[PDB]
């Protein structure tokens, strides 16, 4: 017997994805909004996830996150394209988030940003712990939840006549934790 | 340049690897982080507190605190146990919703030792002797005193110590107790003499029941199923 | 030859990042550097350097020399501070406008101390003192004399040293203020006595106000904005 | 980084290569294992087990016990052998079933020595004298017990030892006899005297016979064929 595989990491290391960013090639045609999607990093959707950190009241952790992106045509049409590429930008806390498609918050330089061309090798970055105060709180009893920053993802090629949806999974995955004062857990149920 | 192969497994991702991704704040100084006191460092270290078992799941009862104490009254002294428990840590709905059930929820194989307690909870004045024993696996709870007595078991003096503690042991051929189905023992407690008291100090006392690891205790193969 | 597998990552343009890249004039020589005066070798250099805050922002009086006056007079004696001033280094459009107040645009969180100054530039006859109190934050401006008295405070004496400095301090919870929307603190003057003056000497005297951050003031996480 | 020439060979899978591969469970601890008695470490030591040799695959005998024992009787004093036996481990059905054959099968060439044996298991009273001989290959097998009695060959008293055994050499050009099809040698057993006996015991003797391989066999260049 070891206890190995229940330590702080062993337990809370592990690729989780998070949610599907979609967004759709700017076809000049009729394309409303899905033109780019936001995401605010936040565990509170992944009830797995979500249930593991409540488990404790703080904790740090520097967070990697993986991107698998998956295209298609939506038209069964003759759809041609040239490999597209995606910008995934991470926007860290307190910075503005992207509103337009061609909002100036693509250009501007603090976002560190990646281009991925589709049909790579899964793009990956790491913030590292962001918290303002000294780790990130699960809970709180006072007044006026933290921050993780933005994922921001938009096609680059413009005007392709050839719709072309995609979605893109985001793989988060904690590294280098650490955690304080463990709660009892809260039932599967409530979430 | 230097020549090189790539070899089959490149470009995939594989969720279960770790290898040194490029940061995307190189020049963020992080905030130090202070001595937060209580320090988790495994999981073990969860399972280790004594908690509270639901010794009672009757719809009614359970929900409420009412699921975690035992009426131990002075009414007819039938020879059953007062309250039979099988410790399969997590195929047992009692024993499930423990603290340390709940770590084991996230494991396939644990195997260690359980440590149990019965806290007394009635009057200063109650008196009495209840007989705790432990049914080892394989075998079948006992359903008089007298078996229960052959087998192993302390006999618990209300009167001189307000809690039997009592670490049962670890067993297991699969050297790796499996948490679904299907054996693990049992612990039941048999009213040895009635709960005697003194004046209208009432015949309805009560007892709870605690249960967690001890240092021999750990897991492996971690299997979360939490979803929706 | 040498076995390698690419793991996620590769081929993606990751502004965020840096390393050795091919050069494209790799004969070239390049002209080597002067001991140029005045090399900066770190933002916060420059933060270091008083400037003055535009006290009044009024549409009229802005955008010229008398958005950094303060019209010290010997009207009605008033009991209200002769300029009040928070100390938002950011949240505040008077002091938005400062070097300082520059580079901390260009970061969000940053923590250090402010040291103010105020030269005052009468009459060298004139003569008087004023009362500078750092009313804390949390709390709230001081709106008499008496009350700023009781609170931290310079009493300056127009006469003997044309100028009041004063250091600030910092303080924040979260050890890291926050540029954005809301506390820290205020600076205000008051007239302690009135500023006396010999002969025709016009009753108009004027103070400049400096600031500027100190040694232990820092930033981090940087955050352009500026568009169009 | 480092500048790199992916060379040919890049990106295929070749069944026959072994290169590190990620693992799927980093974190989880395989259990430990024990000091099970009997670990093999080669092939070999398995085909140096000396086991039956089906003498007889006639149709009827065959697929039951009868496949294996040699009926010496004591009819009509034939001068033929009493079981010939080519020594082709694989080229002959007789022993292409031994467990020797069966590790020959999964090898192209092999080289060694077999070692045969003959465990006689006929009356304890019983007694005579078998002459048994090895051709080498090339030649061909003795068909009289004289040309037999020229050739290499033990003269083995049934009633001095119940059993002849006898290492049959390694020999062969191509340093490397090839299983399939066409030389080897063999062994045949002639009756040198009648096998007389005592009292109405039976006339109807019988003999086992074995086969492994020595030290010096091993086989080389691995070649699977099961199908379906």
């Amino acid at each position: 017997r070891s206890r190995s595989e229940s330590s702080i990491e062993s337990f809370f290391a592990r690729g989780a994805c998070v949610t599907i960013m979609t967004v759709d090639n700017p076809a000049s045609t009729t394309n409303k909004d899905k033109l780019f999607a936001v995401w605010k990093i936040t565990y509170k959707d992944t009830v797995q996830l979500r249930r593991k950190l409540e488990f404790f009241t703080y904790s740090r952790f520097d967070m990697e996150l993986t991107f698998v992106v998956t295209a298609n045509f939506t038209e069964t049409n003759n759809g041609h394209a040239l490999n597209q590429v995606y910008q995934i930008m991470y926007v860290p806390p307190g910075a503005p988030v992207p509103e337009k498609w061609d909002d100036y918050t693509w250009q501007t330089s603090s976002n560190p940003s990646i281009f991925y061309t589709y049909g790579t090798a899964p793009a990956r970055i790491s913030v590292p712990y962001v918290g303002i105060s000294n780790a990130y709180s699960h809970f709180y009893d006072g007044f006026s939840l933290n921050d993780f920053g933005i994922l921001a993802v938009r096609v680059v090629n413009d005007h392709n006549p050839t719709k072309v949806t995609s979605k893109i999974r985001v793989y988060l995955k904690p590294k280098h934790i650490r955690v304080w004062c463990p709660r009892p857990p809260r039932a599967v149920a409530y979430y | 340049g230097l020549p090189v192969m790539n070899t089959p497994g490149s470009n995939q991702y594989l969720t279960a690897d770790n290898f040194q991704s490029p940061c995307a704040l190189p020049e963020f100084d992080v905030t130090p982080p202070i001595d937060i006191p209580g320090e988790v460092k495994n999981m073990m270290e969860l399972a280790e507190i004594d908690t509270m078992i639901p010794f009672d799941l009757s719809a009614t009862k359970k929900n409420t605190m009412e699921m975690y104490r035992v009426r131990l009254s002075d009414k007819p002294h039938t020879d059953d146990p007062i309250l039979c428990l099988s410790l399969s840590p997590a195929s047992d709905p009692r024993l499930s919703h423990t603290m340390l059930g709940e770590i084991l929820n996230y494991y396939t194989h644990w195997a260690g030792s359980l440590k149990f307690t019965f806290l007394f909870c009635g009057s200063m004045m109650a008196t009495g002797k209840l007989l705790v024993s432990y049914a080892p696996p394989g075998a079948d709870p006992p359903k008089k005193r007298k078996e229960a007595m052959l087998g192993t078991h302390v006999i618990w003096d209300i009167g001189l110590q307000s809690s039997c503690t009592m670490v049962v042991p670890w067993i297991s051929n699969t050297t790796y107790r499996q948490t679904i189905d299907t054996e693990g023992g049992y612990i039941s407690v048999f009213y040895q003499t009635r709960i005697v008291v003194p004046l209208s100090t009432p015949r309805e006392m009560d007892i709870l029941g605690f249960v967690s690891a001890c240092n021999d205790f750990s897991v492996r193969l971690l299997r979360d199923t939490t979803h929706i």
